[PDB]
């Protein structure tokens, strides 16, 4: 634990962006999270909401 | 036909640890040296899991809920245990799930039979003795398939019905131990995926009689019940599931 | 029934196929057109079901028999297996970058010189750097001050444009 | 980078002005060998059919089934699809079909 202060900097960066990457698979209250799949199952007046 | 056993000797169920069985694979992806999080239907680890008994005078074919899975474990030598009945009634009003492993094959059908009280197979010392059902009138879906299977061998399955969908899980062990499950690790793989749409809460294990009245072979079986829970799988560089944490068993795994 | 019947008379043979959809899971369907794998290119992949846009190379990762998919720990799809031969391919994202342009001052000259970054040569005075590719510039061997910063060590100037 | 930087002169530097994203070329639609075919052989190309008074029925379920074998059979007097498109039969997905 002697260099622990850059190792919490990467630790930090390396969760923002594995956070950051993660969040695409929710879908917000949408019916998926997947854009292929809403834009192939549905017409563009309810797929644009 | 049917026949009534009659010469049973009174015992209650026994009871015993689940240490960390029960774990399957819960879903079809690779994953590699990695620590994944995923919440299922699981086995809770050291839980209480139900022992039935087949020794000579134990024959223990009892009527059990399904729930919403079940962990089936087997300290099987000789091959006494051969299927499993699935339904609700058990009998010609509601559609019921067979799967049976004879002398030849494993045949999987899905059938509205008029089950007997005493389901069983027999061996003469040869097969020649089914005593299952009384009828079968209305079969939707029939799939025959290959042989799925001191104690020698421990057979784990997990059946799991969900959307129409039932997945059952194995996983087949060479074992040395003696009465009780044996304390380890072992992750199931998928067996098969039957698409049998049908409603169950009600199963039977089948077992065989060993003739030469009639004697039951030396077996024994445990049933334990899923619950929706959380697991901490650790994926080794193989792609093999190596170690499991119940995320709500204590304070240290959680 | 006499062969020497007229037509309405002769026999016909009636198949009646009724096609019934009760809502336990479907199992008649039609033949999943399948065609030729294609490799190291960046194709349009659908796999299962499983659909995307990717690079299929070969893989060393050594799947056990009933798993067909890959993930890493963002939960990205980058191993799969094919399904009509059994073997695995990598899935890597198609080339993406910034595209940036190096420039002295438009009062000094028009000369530009333009980075592909992580870009590979390959796929886009052609020099290839740890920043990316480098297009219009030539690449010397002599160690400058740094003028017009590249990265990873690597600067640009005007004298024509060096790196 | 003049539009970029929203200038006509541009001062000495580097200057991120837009993205190259490698396009798609083909599509590859791999899916599993076309296997457990539906017996239609034995229901269409029986030796002996039955009359209609006792019509047989074939329950046709847990296989796949080739349609555009049949609708470009040249034996066929009559063939009406009624509730279905007669081509769209390839890639509808059915429970199960009674013949
Ligand atoms: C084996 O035992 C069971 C339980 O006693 C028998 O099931 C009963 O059979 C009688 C026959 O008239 C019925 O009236 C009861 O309603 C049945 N009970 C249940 C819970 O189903 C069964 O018949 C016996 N087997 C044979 C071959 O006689
Ligand atoms: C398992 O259940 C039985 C009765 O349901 C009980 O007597 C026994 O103590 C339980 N075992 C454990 C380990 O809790
Ligand atoms: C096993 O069951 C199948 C299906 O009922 C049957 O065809 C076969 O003859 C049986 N074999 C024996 C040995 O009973
Ligand atoms: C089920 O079987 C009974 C008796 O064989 C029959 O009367 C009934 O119509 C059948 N139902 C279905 C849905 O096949
Ligand atoms: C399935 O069976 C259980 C027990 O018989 C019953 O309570 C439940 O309502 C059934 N499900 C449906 C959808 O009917
Ligand atoms: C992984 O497999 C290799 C051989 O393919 C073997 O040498 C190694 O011991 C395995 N690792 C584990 C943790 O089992
Ligand atoms: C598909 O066919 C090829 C050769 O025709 C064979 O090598 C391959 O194993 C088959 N796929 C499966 C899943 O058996
Ligand atoms: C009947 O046999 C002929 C010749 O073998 C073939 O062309 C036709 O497709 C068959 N009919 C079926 C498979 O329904």
């Amino acid at each position: 634990s002697a260099l622990g202060k850059l190792q919490d900097v990467v630790n930090q960066n390396a969760q923002a962006l594995n956070t950051l990457v993660k969040q695409l698979s929710s879908n917000f209250g949408a019916i998926s999270s997947v854009l292929n799949d809403i834009l192939s199952r549905l017409d563009p007046p309810e797929a644009e909401v | 036909q049917c026949v009534n056993l009659t010469t049973r000797t009174q015992l209650p169920p026994a009871y015993t640890n689940s240490f960390t069985r029960g774990v399957y694979y819960p879903d079809k992806v690779f994953r590699s040296s990695v620590l994944h999080s995923t919440q299922d239907l699981f086995l809770p680890f050291f839980s209480n899991v139900t022992w039935f008994h087949a020794i000579h005078k134990r024959f223990d074919n009892p009527v059990l809920p399904f729930n919403d899975g079940v962990y089936f474990a087997s300290t099987e030598k000789s091959n006494i245990i051969r299927g499993w009945i699935f339904g609700t009634t058990l009998d010609s009003k509601t559609q019921s799930l067979l799967i049976v492993n004879n002398a030849t094959n494993v045949v999987i059908k899905v059938c509205e039979f008029q089950f007997c009280n005493d389901p069983f197979l027999g061996v003469y010392y040869m097969e020649s003795e089914f005593r299952v059902y009384s009828s079968a009138n209305n079969c939707t879906f029939e799939y025959v398939s290959q042989p799925f299977l001191n104690f020698k061998n421990l057979r784990e399955f997990v059946f799991k019905n969900i959307d129409g969908y039932f997945k059952i899980y194995s996983k087949h062990t060479p074992i040395n131990l003696v009465r009780d499950l044996p304390q380890g690790f072992s992750a199931l793989e998928p067996l098969v995926d039957l698409p049998i749409g049908i409603n169950i809460t009600r199963f039977q294990t089948l077992l065989a009689l060993h003739r030469s009245g009639w004697t039951a072979g030396a077996a024994a079986y445990y049933v334990g019940y899923l619950q929706p829970r959380t697991f901490l799988l650790k994926y080794n560089e193989n792609g093999t599931i190596t170690d499991a944490v119940d995320c709500a068993l204590d304070p240290l795994s959680e | 029934f006499q062969p020497t019947y007229g037509v309405g008379y002769q026999p016909y043979r009636v198949v009646v196929l009724s096609f019934e959809l009760l809502h336990a899971p479907a199992t008649v369907c039609g033949p999943k057109k399948s065609t030729n794998l294609v490799k190291n290119k960046c194709v349009n992949f659908n796999f299962n079901g499983l659909t995307g846009t990717g690079v299929l190379t070969e893989s060393n990762k050594k799947f056990l028999p009933f798993q067909q998919f890959g993930r890493d720990i963002a939960d990205t799809t980058d191993a799969v297996r094919d399904p009509q031969t059994l073997e695995i391919l990598d899935i890597t994202p198609c080339s993406f970058g910034g595209v940036s342009v190096i420039t002295p001052g438009t009062n000094t000259s028009n000369q530009v010189a333009v980075l592909y970054q992580d870009v590979n040569c390959t796929e886009v005075n052609v020099f290839q750097t740890r920043a990316g590719c480098l297009i219009g510039a030539e690449h010397v061997n002599n160690s400058y001050e740094c003028d017009i910063p590249i990265g990873a060590g690597i600067c640009a100037s005007y004298q024509s444009i060096i790196a | 980078t003049k539009c970029t930087l929203k200038s006509f002169t541009v001062e000495k530097g580097i200057y991120q002005t837009s993205n190259f994203r490698v396009q798609p070329t083909e599509s590859i639609v791999r899916f599993p060998n076309i296997t457990n075919l539906c017996p239609f052989g034995e229901v269409f190309n029986a030796t002996r059919f039955a009359s209609v008074y006792a019509w047989n029925r074939k329950r046709i379920s847990n296989c796949v089934a080739d349609y555009s074998v049949l609708y470009n059979s040249a034996s066929f007097s009559t063939f009406k699809c009624y509730g279905v498109s007669p081509t769209k039969l390839n890639d509808l997905c059915f429970t199960n079909v009674y013949a």
